């Protein structure tokens, strides 16, 4: 339903948020230096490289999935937010109307002119000698 | 040699089968150690003496190093959105703006018929929105 | 609708300025000296402030999102006015031709 799909768009933003958070704190609690107790040194070093990188590559799909989000948004306004289609709808009519009115003022105000010069063509037509 | 029709991804498979080879290989090693027979521990106290300062120094070029692939895999995403930012939502606005529109289900539909402007003709004007920007 | 749209055009810029601002710190922070450490402060504080404040445009615009949705199709339209103005072209344009046609008659009378 639209309750539904506004509450799963209201989980995804939470989730985007909380993981680029969890991410970025994650990769700065391991960038500090401890000492090293039965993990040898070589071996901790490159675990904590895999780790930086792969939270790095989650902080940039959250990034991703917030640009998904913002387009679902966006198409969900454009579709059905009713303000909106109301006043398109008023505007457009209003322009339709104008120019419907400036083109029968145009037809009658030719009709007008072209009558007078049907008056002058019948009488010089219909009164000529041959 | 010949493999289930992966011609990519074929590097990624044969790096992770590696570490599968010796990950089944710690596992050979310390079930065949949990086990007495065949493989047996010593409990035996001997010390080493480091010769260099490790943990500081490797540690930290370590760490620099990382931080810096962490940056390099960041900032290229970041730049990737600067470019990728600098239509379709666009003209659906336009789209909406002249023509009656609606979803259903994952699909984007719209009117074609009077009937919003009072012909009862049984004949629906559904035509659908296809993305391909746009096209009916 | 040029309000909200820009509203969403901005929370896309501003996603991108998380993404910089993410990298720009872990950048100061993998230095060998990073003398401007207030300027690490001053870009931490700029991050947070970014992923604060696309929550609040995006929570915000849930929540409007929330107040005015029906899940009904908007049985409105702007067919007939349309209809009319295509009407009033056509008129102008067969007295167009109509008033070519005559013009050309009158050539014709004129031209011996």
């Amino acid at each position: 339903s639209k309750e539904t799909l506004l509450q799963s768009y209201n989980k995804r933003l939470k989730d985007d948020i909380k993981s680029i958070m969890d991410n970025f704190t994650e990769i700065i609690k391991t960038a500090k230096i401890e000492d090293e107790t039965q993990v040898s040194r070589a071996t901790q070093g490159e675990q904590d490289n895999y780790e930086m990188h792969v939270r790095a590559a989650n902080i940039v799909r959250a990034g991703e999935s917030l640009m998904k989000l913002v387009s679902d948004l966006k198409q969900f306004l454009i579709l059905n937010d009713f303000p909106s289609v109301n006043e398109a709808i008023d505007q457009r009519n209003q322009q339709l109307r104008t120019l419907q009115e400036e083109c029968d003022r145009k037809l009658i105000t030719l009709r007008d002119e072209i009558s007078i010069d049907l008056y002058e063509l019948e009488e010089e037509y219909y009164s000529s000698s041959s | 040699k010949f493999q289930p029709s992966l011609w990519p991804w074929d590097s990624v498979r044969n790096n992770l089968r590696s570490a599968l080879t010796e990950m089944c290989v710690l596992y050979d090693v310390l079930s065949i150690v949990r086990d007495k027979k065949f493989m047996t521990l010593d409990p035996v106290s001997q010390d080493a003496l480091p010769p260099k300062q490790n943990p500081q120094t490797l540690q930290l070029i370590s760490k620099k190093k990382s931080l810096a692939g962490a940056a390099q895999i960041l900032l290229k995403g970041a730049e990737r959105l600067t470019k990728s930012v600098t239509d379709f939502n666009s003209e659906l606005l336009r789209l909406r703006q002249h023509w009656k529109l609606r979803k259903v289900g994952d699909k984007i539909l719209g009117d074609l018929s009077y009937r919003s402007a009072g012909s009862l003709f049984p004949h629906h004007g559904t035509f659908e929105v296809i993305k391909n920007p746009l096209d009916v | 609708l040029a309000n909200e749209r820009l509203r969403a055009l901005e929370d896309i810029e501003r996603e991108i300025g998380a993404i910089l601002q993410n990298a720009g710190t872990v950048i100061l922070e993998l230095s060998k000296e990073k003398t401007n450490e207030r300027l690490l402060d001053r870009q931490a504080a700029a991050f947070t402030a970014s992923v604060q404040h696309v929550e609040a445009e995006l929570s915000a615009q849930i929540r409007y999102l929330t107040q005015v949705a029906t899940g009904q199709p908007h049985e409105g339209s702007s067919y007939s006015s349309r209809k009319d103005c295509q009407m009033a072209l056509k008129r102008v344009d067969y007295a167009r031709l109509k008033l070519s046609d005559v013009a050309r008659t009158c050539e014709q009378m004129l031209e011996n």
